[PDB]
C-alpha cells in the first residue's frame, strides 16, 4: 500500500462489490475493476512489465475478508522471494487491509456528520443525544488516525531505510537475500502479526468491531430522525388533525432518551476496551513509541 | 588519524567533566521536577527525551559524537532519586580498549561528585531571588555560597584543568598503546587524588546543612538560622584542619581563605 | 478522485493565479500547457494538460500575460448579483463537475472583506444545496468593511466543511524577515503555503491520500472547523518541530490546540522522527484539550525533480475565537454609529454561538 | 536561556550598536544578518539569526548604515512620556519575552546624564513591577545635570539587580595612551569591555554558564551591587594579574575589595595559574574586608576561531561610594541657587543610605 494514490480509488470502485457475500463473487469480474483503477490513478504511468505481474487473487464470509493482491513472480527474480516471502507478504497485506477499510469508514462517518448538522440544524432537542454522536467519533478517528501513523513511520519508513541501505552497499546476492529476509522478520514483529503477541491483535480486533457497531447505531439514529423530519415537513406544507399529530410528535420525543442510553453504553464499553489495550502494550522495545502515539497529552491513564 | 582518539575524548570532557554549562544551564532547568521524585517512581523513556533535547538546543550542538549519551541511574549513591544519576557512554570495539567499563565508572565517579556541587550552588543561589523583595540570614548564605565557588573553582581551574591538559600533550609522545594506556589511567588515578575522592566524608555531612538551610527558606525561623551558623561553622573549621596536614592539598586552604579569616 | 478550484474577486483570481504559477512549475507543464521533456500525480487538479479551473477587469490582466494557454463594495450588492445569473455560471460549473471522473470537492480561493464577499456567500448556500456529499474547502482571507467581514462568517460557519489567512500577520511577517517597506509581494508567501496545504495530493503516499483524509482527522466536530497555518524556512526534524511552535511564525494575529499536522517537505531521516515527537512531550511545548484524546500528526513528503528541507504545520487552535471577537465587537460599535435589515442580526446571533462553543471547548467538560 | 538587551537615548543606541558590531564580528555573521562559511553559543543572544534588541533621530543613522539587515532634556521629561507610551513599549517586549524560550535577564544600556535617563528609569520600575524572578543588568555610564544624574540612582539602587563606566575614566586614557586631542573613538573602547564582560556566557564553560552566575559570586549584598572594570592590553598570568591592579587602568576616577572576578581571554597555561595567586597572597597586592571570607576568581575563556592575551577584571569595590559623593555634594550646592518638588529629597535620602551603607561595609563589625 505504498502508493496510496491508486488504493483510494480502488477502495472507491470494490465497495458496491464486496459488501456481497463471497458465494456470488467470482474472480473474472474483479479484474476488470482492478484494471480501472490502475489507469484512473497515477499507476498508469509505469513499467509495463511490472504490471503484467499484478493482478488479484481470491482467498479461501463477505468480500472484505477474501479480497487480496497477489504479485506473483517466477524465473530467476523468484529466487529471492522463494514462496515464502509471498507467504508473508499476504500474511501483512491483511493488517494493512484492515487498518485502511477501518479509516474509510471512519472518515465516511465525519463525511455523514459534516451534512447531518447541516440539514437537521433547526430541532433543538435532537443536538442533546446527537452530540454524544459527534464526540465518540471523534474519540474513535483519533485512536485509528494515529495507529495509521506508527504504521507509516515505524513500520514502513524506518524499517525499508534499513534494506535500500544494505542493498546500495551490499553485493553477491547473499547479502541481498539475507537483508531482505530480515526485513520481513521487522514488519512482522514491529506489526502485531509475531506468534507471542496473539494476546495483543485479538484484543485490537475487539477496537476495531466497536467501530463497526458505531456505523450500524448511528444510521440508524440518523435515519430515524429525517423520517420524523420528512413528515413534519410534509405535515404543513400541504395544509399551509392537529391533535392526532401531538401524540406522535410527542412520543417521538419520548423514544429519543432510549437512543441516548445506547450511546451512553457504547461509549463507556469502547473507552473499557481501549484502556485494556494500552495495558497490554506494557510487555518488544518499538511498541513503546506507540503508547505515546495513542497516549499523547495523558488523556488516559487519569 | 582513523577512529580518532585525541577527538574522541574531547567529547567526554564536554559531558562528565563538565567543561560546557551551555548543555547543564539548559538540561537541569528542564528536568528539575522531574528528578526530584523519589527513584522508581520516574520513567526513563522520559529523561532520555529530556537530554536528547537539551543537546540540541543547546550549544552542543556541533558535535559528531553526541548520539552516545545514555542515562543510567545508579542504585547507591557517593557512599534518593536526584542523587542516582549519571550519564553513560558507549564506544566501539577498536576504542573501548582505551576507554573500558574499569575506565569509565571513574569517570562517572568524579562526575556525581560535581554534579552535587553543581546542584547545591544551583538552588542556594535560587534562594537569592526569593528573598529579594529576617535580616541576618543573609550574612550566613554569604559563609556557604563563597564556599562552594571555592570548592568548584578549585575542582576545576585547579586540578581537571591542569591535569587534562598534561594529557593532551602527553599523547603526542607516546610510541605504543602500552604507553598511552599509561597516560589515560594515569590521569585518573591523578584526578581523583587531588580532589576529595579518596576519609574525607564530613564533606558530604557539610553539604547536608547547605541543603536543609536552602530547604528553611523555601517554606516562605528566627532560632534556627543561627542553630545552622553554629552547625555549619563547626564542620567547616574541620574541614580546614584535616586540609592543613599534608606534606595540590596545600593550596586548597588559600582557595578557602584569603583574608585571614578563619584562624582560630 | 478530482477537485475543482474556483476563484472569486480580486484577491481570489490573484492568489488563484499566483496558485497555478507555483503548481505548473512544480511539475514538468510549460505555461503554455504543454508537458516539458526535463511520478508526481497531477490528475487530482489538471485534466488531460489543463486546469480544472474556473475564473470569475483582472482577467484582462491573465489573458495578457504569458500564461494565456492556461484556460461594488456593498454585501447585499454581491449577493444580488449572484442570484440574476445563477443559471449562467452554474451551467459552466455542472459541466464542469459531470465530465469529471468522480468529483471530491470543491477549492475555494476568496477574501471576506466587495463582491467576492457576497458572490462568495450565494455560491456557498448553492453548492451545498444542488450537493451534499460534496466538500468545500475554502482558502478565505482576513483583511462598512466590519458589516461584510461577518455576514460571511454566518455562511462560513455552516456550510463550508473545512483555512484562514489573515493580512495582518502577512503585514508583520512582510516588515519583520522580508523588508518590503505591496500586494505581488505579500502573495509570494500565500501561495507557498497553498501549494505546501495540498503536497500530500500531488504524490502518492502511505496515509492522507484523499482529501477527506486531510479534513476528518483535524475537524472533531463540523462547528470547530477553522485551521491555522505555520511555514518556517523563509538539520534535523527537531529544528523544524521547534521552530514552528513559535508565535513568531503562526500566521494569526485557556488556550490549547486540539489536533496538529505537520508536513514535512525534505529528505530527512525516516527513523527520528519519533525522537524528536518524544522530546516535544518532555518539554511540553504545545498543550491540547482535556476532554478528548489528541495527538500530534506528522507525515513525510518528496519535492519535485524539475523544481534543502522545509515545513508546514495545521492545526487547529482554539486561539482563532479571538479574531471572530475583533470582528464581532467592531460591528457593535457600527451598529449604534449607522428594508428590514434583520438579516444582520441573524448572521450577528449565529457567530456569538462559535465563539462560545470555541470557549466552551477548553473546559474540561466540554460534552454538553 | 536568553537574554533581551534595552538601549535607550542616544548613549545607549551607539553604545549599543557598537557592542552588536563587535559581537556579529566575533562570531561568523555577515552584517547581513547571514552566517559566513569561513562551537561559540549564540543562542543566547541571537534568535534564529537575528539580535534580540529593543531600540529605543539616531535611530536613521542606524538604518543608513550597512548593518540595516540586523532588526527633551528635563528628567521629569523622560519620566512623563513613557507613562503615556507605557502600553505601546510594553507590547514589543512582552511578545519579545514570551515568544523567548526561557528568558533570563534584562541588560540596558544608558547614560544617566536627558531622556534616557527618565525613560529608563521609569523601564526600570515598571520591569520589576511585571517580573519580580528576572534579572536586571545596567551598563550604566556616567558623565540640570547634577539633579538627573542622582534621580536614577535612586531607582539604580532598588530595582537593578546588579556596572559603572564613567566617561571622565575614559577621557584620561583616552588622551594617555591613544592620543585622541570623540565619540566614535571612546565608544570603541567600552564595546571591548562589554563583549569581554559577557564572555563566559557565549562559549561553554565549566563554570559561570549563567547570567546568575556572574552576579551571585561577587554581590554579596542586595544593596551593594555596583562594580567597576579594568582591562589592561590597549607574557604569563602573573603579568597581567598585576598590571590590571594598577590604578592606572581601573576606569573609576579605608577600602577595600569584596570580590574580584578575573577573566582570561588567551591561551595562557592552566597550572601557572594557582602560582601567580599565591605570589598575590605574598606581596599583598590586595587588600579585602575583614568582617566576611573574600576570595579571588579567575576564569579562562576561548577567543572566537574567525575573529595574543588579554584580561578583564570584573571587582565590588568600595571604593565606588566616592563616585556618589561627587553627585551628591553637587546636588546641595545647586539646591541652594535654585508642584511640591518632594520626590527628589526623597531620592536624596535613599541615596545617603547607600553610601553609609559602604563606609560602613570596610568596618570589622559591618554586621548590623
Amino acid at each position: 500500500l505504498g502508493q496510496g494514490d491508486f488504493i483510494r480509488h480502488l477502495m472507491d470502485l470494490l465497495k458496491p462489490e464486496l459488501v456481497r457475500p463471497a458465494t456470488t463473487l467470482y474472480q473474472h469480474n474483479l479484474t476488470g475493476i482492478l484494471e480501472t483503477a490502475v489507469r484512473a490513478t497515477n499507476a498508469q504511468f509505469d513499467s509495463p512489465e511490472i504490471l503484467r505481474r499484478l493482478d488479484v487473487r481470491l482467498l479461501e464470509d463477505t468480500g472484505w475478508d477474501v479480497f487480496s493482491l497477489d504479485y506473483h513472480v517466477d524465473g530467476p527474480i523468484a529466487t529471492v522471494f522463494t514462496r515464502e516471502c509471498m507467504s508473508h507478504y499476504l500474511r501483512v497485506f491483511n493488517f494493512l487491509w484492515r487498518a485502511k477499510r477501518m479509516e474509510y469508514i471512519l472518515t465516511d462517518i465525519r463525511k455523514g456528520h459534516m451534512c447531518n448538522a447541516k440539514l437537521l440544524r433547526n430541532m433543538p432537542e435532537f443536538s442533546g443525544v446527537l452530540h454524544q454522536c459527534h464526540i465518540l467519533a471523534s474519540e474513535m478517528v483519533h485512536f485509528i488516525h494515529q495507529m495509521q501513523y506508527y504504521i507509516t513511520f515505524e513500520v514502513l519508513e524506518c524499517s525499508w531505510d534499513e534494506l535500500w541501505n544494505k542493498v546500495q552497499q551490499a553485493q553477491d546476492l547473499d547479502h541481498i537475500i539475507a537483508a531482505h529476509e530480515v526485513f520481513l522478520d521487522t514488519i512482522i514483529s514491529r506489526c502485531l502479526l509475531d506468534s507471542d503477541s496473539r494476546a495483543l491483535l485479538n484484543q485490537l480486533r475487539a477496537v476495531f468491531d466497536q467501530i463497526i457497531e458505531l456505523q450500524n447505531a448511528q444510521d440508524a439514529i440518523y435515519r430515524a430522525a429525517l423520517e420524523e423530519l420528512q413528515r413534519r415537513l410534509q405535515f404543513e406544507e400541504k395544509k399551509k388533525e392537529e391533535e392526532e399529530e401531538n401524540k406522535r410528535i410527542g412520543e417521538f420525543k419520548e423514544s429519543i432518551p432510549k437512543m441516548c442510553s445506547q450511546l451512553r453504553i457504547l461509549t463507556h464499553f469502547y473507552q473499557g476496551i481501549v484502556q485494556q489495550f494500552l495495558v497490554l502494550l506494557t510487555t518488544d522495545e518499538s511498541l513503546r513509541f506507540l503508547s505515546f502515539r495513542l497516549d499523547f497529552n495523558e488523556h488516559y491513564k487519569a | 588519524e582513523e577512529k580518532e582518539l585525541v577527538a574522541h575524548l574531547r567529547s567526554i570532557k564536554r559531558y562528565f567533566l563538565m567543561d560546557q554549562g551551555d548543555f547543564f544551564v539548559h538540561f537541569m532547568d528542564l528536568a528539575e521536577e522531574e528528578l526530584r521524585k523519589p527513584v522508581e517512581d520516574i520513567t526513563p523513556p522520559r529523561l532520555e527525551a529530556l537530554l536528547e533535547l537539551a543537546l540540541r538546543m543547546s550549544t552542543a550542538n556541533t558535535d559528531p559524537f553526541k548520539d552516545d549519551l545514555k542515562i543510567d541511574l545508579m542504585p547507591h549513591d557517593l557512599i534518593s532519586g536526584l542523587e542516582a544519576f549519571s550519564f553513560d557512554y558507549i564506544v566501539k570495539w577498536p576504542l573501548s580498549l582505551i576507554i573500558n567499563r574499569k575506565a569509565l565508572t571513574r569517570y562517572q565517579m568524579l562526575f556525581r561528585h560535581m554534579f552535587y556541587c553543581k546542584h547545591v550552588e544551583r538552588q542556594l543561589c535560587s534562594v537569592w531571588i526569593s528573598n529579594k523583595t529576617f535580616a541576618g540570614a543573609f550574612t550566613l548564605r554569604q559563609r556557604m555560597l563563597n564556599f562552594v565557588q571555592n570548592i568548584q573553582y578549585y575542582m576545576m581551574f585547579e586540578v581537571m584543568e591542569p591535569t587534562w591538559h598534561i594529557l593532551e600533550k602527553n599523547l603526542k609522545s607516546a610510541s605504543n598503546i602500552d604507553d598511552v594506556l599509561g597516560h589515560h589511567t594515569g590521569f585518573l588515578d591523578t584526578c581523583l587524588k587531588d580532589c576529595m575522592l579518596t576519609l574525607l566524608k564530613v564533606f558530604s555531612k557539610l553539604m547536608s546543612v547547605c541543603v536543609m538551610f536552602t530547604n528553611c527558606m523555601q517554606k516562605f525561623f528566627e532560632a534556627t538560622i543561627n542553630k545552622f551558623d553554629k552547625n555549619f561553622s563547626a564542620h567547616l573549621l574541620d574541614l580546614l584542619a584535616r586540609l592543613s596536614i599534608y606534606s595540590g592539598m596545600a593550596s586548597v586552604i588559600s582557595r578557602l581563605d584569603f583574608n585571614g579569616f578563619y584562624t582560630e | 478522485r478530482e477537485i475543482i478550484t474556483l476563484q472569486l474577486g480580486q484577491c481570489g483570481n490573484q492568489i488563484g493565479f499566483e496558485f497555478w504559477k507555483q503548481l505548473c512549475a512544480e511539475h514538468g507543464i510549460s505555461p503554455e500547457g504543454i508537458v516539458e521533456e526535463f511520478t508526481d500525480r497531477k490528475d487530482v487538479f489538471f485534466y488531460q494538460y489543463i486546469p480544472r479551473a474556473v475564473l470569475l477587469r483582472v482577467i484582462h490582466s491573465i489573458l495578457n500575460s504569458p500564461y494565456a494557454k492556461l484556460y461594488g463594495n456593498n454585501w447585499a450588492s454581491g449577493f444580488s448579483q449572484g442570484e440574476k445569473i445563477h443559471e449562467d455560471i452554474f451551467d459552466i460549473i455542472d459541466r464542469e463537475a459531470d465530465g469529471s471522473d468522480s468529483l471530491e470537492g470543491f477549492v475555494l480561493c476568496h477574501s471576506i472583506a466587495g463582491t467576492g464577499s457576497g458572490l462568495g456567500s450565494y455560491l456557498l448556500e448553492r453548492l451545498n444545496d444542488r450537493y451534499p456529499k460534496k466538500l468545500v474547502q475554502t482558502y478565505s482571507v482576513f483583511p462598512v468593511q466590519p458589516y461584510n467581514s461577518l455576514l460571511t462568517l454566518k455562511r462560513l460557519t455552516q456550510n463550508a466543511d473545512c483555512v484562514v489567512l489573515d493580512n495582518t500577520a502577512l503585514n508583520r511577517i512582510a516588515t519583520d524577515r522580508l523588508h518590503i517597506q505591496s500586494f505581488s509581494q505579500i502573495n509570494q508567501l500565500v501561495s507557498t503555503i497553498m501549494s505546501a496545504s495540498t503536497t500530500t495530493l500531488r504524490y502518492p503516499g502511505y496515509m492522507n491520500n484523499d482529501l477527506i483524509g486531510l479534513i476528518a482527522s483535524l475537524i472533531p466536530t463540523p462547528r470547530l472547523h477553522f485551521l491555522m497555518t505555520g511555514y518556517t524556512p523563509l538539520t534535523t526534524v527537531l529544528d523544524v518541530m521547534r521552530r514552528l511552535l513559535q508565535p513568531k511564525n503562526v500566521m494569526v494575529s485557556n488556550h490549547c490546540y486540539i489536533a496538529i499536522l505537520n508536513i514535512i517537505q525534505g529528505e530527512v531521516d525516516p527513523t527520528q522522527v519519533h525522537k524528536s515527537l518524544q522530546r516535544i512531550r518532555e518539554r511540553k511545548l504545545a498543550n491540547f484539550i482535556p476532554w478528548g484524546p489528541a495527538s500530534i500528526q506528522v507525515a513525510l513528503s518528496r519535492k519535485s525533480p524539475y523544481l534543502r528541507v522545509s515545513g508546514l504545520m495545521m492545526a487547529n487552535h482554539t486561539s482563532i475565537s479571538s479574531l471572530f471577537e475583533r470582528t464581532c465587537r467592531q460591528y457593535d460599535k457600527l451598529r449604534k454609529r449607522e428594508d428590514n435589515f434583520d438579516e444582520m442580526d441573524t448572521s450577528r446571533e449565529i457567530v456569538q454561538q462559535l465563539i462560545d462553543e470555541y470557549h466552551a471547548a477548553t473546559r474540561p467538560d466540554y460534552i454538553s
